[PDB]
């Protein structure tokens, strides 16, 4: 069973106490939804299963892997947690817009053919920077197997400018690479001290039909912790709150203040947690207040974190020329980022949360965009600018958080 | 079974209705004498709606002012209405994502715009729509209204022609799209693989623009943002088929009508399908919105006349005449086919055809009208000609002794309209180097950031799969083309040298990060001897051009040495006593 506790000061990235998810790891590659067996071999099938309910952005929502790796009636020398979603463009812009993403890079790439899409892994890859590749061409010749990877051997070679630098080559292999993962995995420097910040990328009520009078457990969001450490009872905030504009005017954005009931792991987590995982707070909320991920694109926080709410922010427009590591071979216009119109919608994803806008007015130097939905990030965190091609969303660039007009109900 | 629900938003996010939307809501125009939120609200009455949202941004004060006297606010009503404000819609997906973020509607409610005329009885759609739900368990989400119509119709005007293709089975629609200026359609293989039963296209559809929707309408539009107009997202929800399917549907109706209004041309046609029955029991005669003014008595031909008309000596009402309350008609007239709001004053000898006078429009004697539309107190003067589709905006007074052609749009405000209104009526590898050097030059104007530029040279380099030895020759031919493509043909060795300094200035770094080992800085060298040769013009200036790779340690001045020591027209070119002279001063001031 689980030795946990409620004592600690200084917690520690590889410390033995909590056992549960210390680095959230990620998997890029061109698997094509086939980077699934290899997660299931690596940790397990369906070892998180605790509150499912209708998808409701499947495509767009990244998704943890929690993997002890044990070893030598063993001891896990580490447990860490592999995210890969459908699509590199969103976690690239997830990627660039701070720290405490994809801390280590697995990268399954095919090892029959070198067709653009390793191109395209490897170029995001190096945009968003340690990385580590594999070759998941099992059953084959073995003269073939080696001259894949010879192949393989002249891509890292030309790849080693920004990153290309692994060594990898019916699990036995596979456990070969978690032993060499584990031996290699550097340990990232997060901050245990500083005050509770997560983002919330689902929210859930388990209050199933016809509940109990009052047998009404609701109020657990799910999400990452971004920074210190978050302990059970403490008394957490979301930072976007209940905006309605029914006042026939300005909107007014008013916090909601509740006591952490409890935090849960795919296991059960202790009442400290640690960043680096897809960790739930339930809380004294009000079911209505947060339905099947209605509590969405928000930010828990402590004391009130310095992200204040914001309605229209000026940007400094960046956008990158072509298209970052994609190359069509008819290339008739279709790889060619266009400028940033006027009146144009579009994510801006700064860390985990993702808020929409419209390009109102730019001119060569900032863009004033109007959000969707009020948002409280930061006051000059690095944020990216991702547009839809064609029924897939990409990143079209960058810019810095200056100036806009915010918002503070009571 | 939850209580019936419908959103009607009382907004069209489009402008083709200037110059009259400039000073007039479009869901507030007197089709019959009658406001067209009047028709849409009767409609959703009709059809057992009990509870009614309409959303209003533009000029959202009048629409409040007239439908808090309507019939539906009454409190005797049993449609409850509740009224929306707010000026940052600015679309119908922003309209919907509101929607969802109160939360209004619990299940299965009715989207439809404030502009709709229709008569139509959904229960039977909503009833399919339901076991379908019930059956398949939240698959299907919307539920489109089509009726039946020939493509030769007045009301299919080329504006809103859609073409559909539907499994004919389940009505599962599996394309749809519109055919405005199309000689030719389209319809990828993906229709066929499915449905290998059998699948059949629609041409003769008609778009009532109602929907039988569900909550998941409105989360999907919240999640794609993106979306704008029910087109873009039953486009958006067909094209990502294998990924939450969600199928759409319709019901095709034929025994009853229905149609919005879109334009001037379809209100044309709707006015005169209304006044012909067409819309039974929405007749002007019922009386549907309550009032002392909008009585009146229907007759033979389909003549409808108000109270207190005082028709003239003479004057002939052909058919499908509607007369205003309190209008007044002169002797010998001549209206046929036309609406007349009341209050309306007519001279003698007129002839008024297709054409549409609303409240206060008051014309002398001697006046030609067809196919034209006067708004709200226009005034016509004597002996004034009008040819078809002229439209004649509020207050606009147009004086005698003029014939308006066919395209005569004029209004008080100058710019909207065709012309003011006053008292008068006259006044491989290759490929790879072009990208690369479109994207230092793209770069080099916009004062990219050298990161920035490192990244794309990567980006383009992993992406095309080149070697990085290659892509250095091909960096160096690029940048050798470069500061020769900075000017025209001077040929000269200043030109060329004064160009490569403020280029090899900030790109040092780029160039730094291009080329890093040993093995590139002889490559280096080599491109350079080639490039000397291939810009014979400034081959001779190559022996300062050269000495900035040793100024900026671009090349080594070993390697620069060692690629002279090595030996051709290359080597005679390198002993000459220029670039003798660039090795001895480096090598010199070296030690």
């Amino acid at each position: 069973l689980t030795t946990l506790d409620v004592t600690k000061l200084t917690p520690l990235s590889h410390e033995v106490i909590s056992r549960q998810a210390t680095i959230n790891i990620g998997t890029i590659g061109h698997v094509a939804h086939g980077k699934s067996t290899v997660v299931k071999a690596i940790s397990g099938v369906h070892t998180v299963r605790f509150k499912n309910e209708l998808e409701r952005n499947i495509t767009i929502k990244l998704g943890y892997a929690n993997a002890k790796i044990y070893k030598l009636n063993f001891k896990l020398v580490r447990h860490v947690s592999f995210v890969d979603c459908p699509g590199h463009d969103i976690l690239m812009a997830t990627m660039l817009n701070g720290a405490a993403v994809m801390d280590a890079a697995l990268l399954l790439i095919a090892g029959n053919e070198s067709c653009p899409q390793p191109q395209t892994s490897e170029h995001l890859a190096a945009i968003e920077i340690h990385i580590l590749i594999l070759q998941n061409k099992i059953d084959l010749v073995k003269e073939s197997q080696a001259k894949e990877q010879y192949e393989q051997i002249l891509a890292f070679v030309q790849g080693t400018v920004a990153e290309g630098a692994p060594i990898i080559p019916l699990k036995y292999n596979i456990e070969v690479v978690c032993e060499y993962i584990v031996k290699k995995i550097p340990v990232p420097p997060r901050d245990f001290t500083s005050e509770p910040r997560l983002i919330v990328i689902r929210s859930f009520d388990v209050n199933k039909p016809g509940c109990e009078v009052d047998d009404l457990k609701g109020g657990v969001a799910g999400g990452s912790i971004l920074k210190g450490v978050l302990k059970v009872g403490q008394e957490i905030e979301v930072r976007p709150g209940i905006v309605s504009k029914d006042s026939e005017g300005k909107l007014m954005c008013k916090p909601i203040f509740s006591k952490i009931v409890s935090l849960f792991a795919e296991h059960n987590d202790l009442q400290y947690a640690a960043p680096g995982g897809l960790i739930g707070v339930g809380t004294k909320i009000d079911p209505t207040l947060c339905r099947a991920d209605r509590m969405v694109g928000q930010v828990l926080g402590a004391v009130g974190a310095l992200p204040e709410i914001f309605t229209e922010l000026e940007i400094s427009y960046f956008l990158l020329r072509r298209l970052l590591g994609v190359r069509t071979e008819g290339d008739k216009k279709a790889a060619k980022v266009q400028k940033l119109s006027k009146n144009e919608v579009l994510m801006v994803n700064i860390g985990s949360l993702s808020t929409g806008g419209r390009v109102s007015a730019v001119k060569a130097d900032l863009g004033k965009i109007v959000l969707t939905n009020p948002v409280c990030t930061e006051v000059g965190e690095k944020i990216a600018l991702s547009r839809r091609v064609e029924k897939h969303w990409r990143l079209i660039g960058w810019g810095q958080i200056r100036r806009g007009v915010t918002i503070k109900p009571t | 079974p939850p209580p019936l629900q419908a959103v009607l938003v009382a907004d069209s996010f489009d402008r083709r209705f200037f110059p009259i939307s400039k000073d007039q809501p479009r869901v507030l125009l007197p089709l019959a004498n009658v406001a067209l939120i009047d028709y849409t609200l009767e409609f959703l009455t009709a059809t057992g709606v009990q509870e009614t949202f309409v959303f209003c941004c533009w000029k959202a004060a009048q629409i409040k002012e007239h439908l808090l006297k309507s019939k539906w606010c009454r409190p005797t009503s049993l449609n409850v209405v509740r009224i929306i404000t707010s000026e940052l819609y600015r679309s119908l997906g922003d309209v919907l994502r509101d929607v969802d973020a109160k939360a209004l509607v619990r299940s299965d409610f009715l989207l439809v715009y404030g502009d709709v005329i229709s008569n139509i009885n959904i229960t039977r759609a909503l009833e399919e729509h339901r076991l379908r739900r019930k059956l398949e368990k939240n698959v299907s989400v919307m539920t489109m209204i089509f009726k039946e119509s020939s493509p030769s119709h007045p009301t299919r005007c080329h504006e809103d022609n859609v073409v559909v293709a539907v499994d004919s089975t389940t009505n599962r629609v599996l394309h749809f799209q519109k055919t405005q200026g199309l000689r030719r359609f389209a319809f990828p293989l993906s229709l066929f693989q499915g449905s290998s039963d059998g699948v059949e296209v629609r041409y003769d559809l008609l778009d009532c623009h109602i929907s039988i929707c569900s909550p998941q309408v409105a989360q999907l539009f919240t999640d794609n943002f993106d979306y704008q107009t029910r087109d873009d997202f039953v486009r958006g929800l067909l094209v990502n088929e294998e990924i939450l399917g969600n199928q759409i549907h319709m019901h095709v109706t034929a025994k009853e009508y229905g149609a919005r209004v879109s334009n001037l041309h379809m209100y044309s046609a709707v006015c005169a399908d209304v006044i012909r029955r067409w819309v039974y029991p929405l007749t002007p005669e019922a009386n549907f919105t309550d009032s002392t003014t909008q009585s009146c008595t229907h007759s033979r031909h389909n003549i409808y006349r108000g109270p207190e008309v005082s028709l003239g000596h003479g004057s002939i009402l052909e058919e499908n005449v509607l007369l205003g309350s309190g209008t007044v008609i002169g002797s010998n007239c001549f209206i046929t086919n036309s609406v007349i709001g009341p209050g309306c004053h007519i001279g003698d000898n007129v002839v008024l055809d297709q054409t549409y006078l609303w409240q206060g429009v008051r014309v002398a004697a001697g006046a030609q009208i067809h196919q034209s539309l006067l708004c709200d107190n226009a005034e016509v003067k004597e002996r004034v000609t009008l040819k078809p589709r002229s439209v004649l905006t509020s207050q606009v007074v147009v004086g005698p002794n003029i014939t308006l052609p066919e395209g005569s749009v004029i209004s008080l405000h100058p710019p909207d309209a065709e012309e003011d209104e006053d008292d008068g009526e006259f006044s491989d590898i290759k490929v790879f180097q072009n990208e690369v050097l479109g994207t230092l030059q793209r770069g080099k104007e916009e004062n990219i950031s050298c990161d920035n530029l490192v990244l794309e040279i990567n980006s383009l380099k992993y992406a095309y799969n080149i070697s990085l030895k290659e892509v250095m020759q091909v960096l160096s031919h690029v940048v050798l083309e470069f500061p020769l493509q900075q000017m025209d043909s001077p040929l000269d060795s200043s030109r060329y040298c004064a160009l490569l300094l403020p280029l090899l200035k900030a790109w040092s770094p780029v160039f730094r990060n291009y080329i890093k080992r040993a093995a590139d800085h002889l490559e280096a060298l080599a491109a350079i001897e080639d490039f000397f040769l291939e810009h014979e013009a400034l081959g001779i200036s190559m022996a300062k051009v050269l000495m900035a790779f040793y100024q900026l340690e671009i090349l080594a001045e070993e390697t620069i040495l060692s690629w002279f020591s090595q030996r051709d027209k290359g080597q005679q070119l390198r002993k000459n006593q220029q670039l003798q002279r660039f090795i001895q001063w480096l090598k010199e001031a070296e030690e």
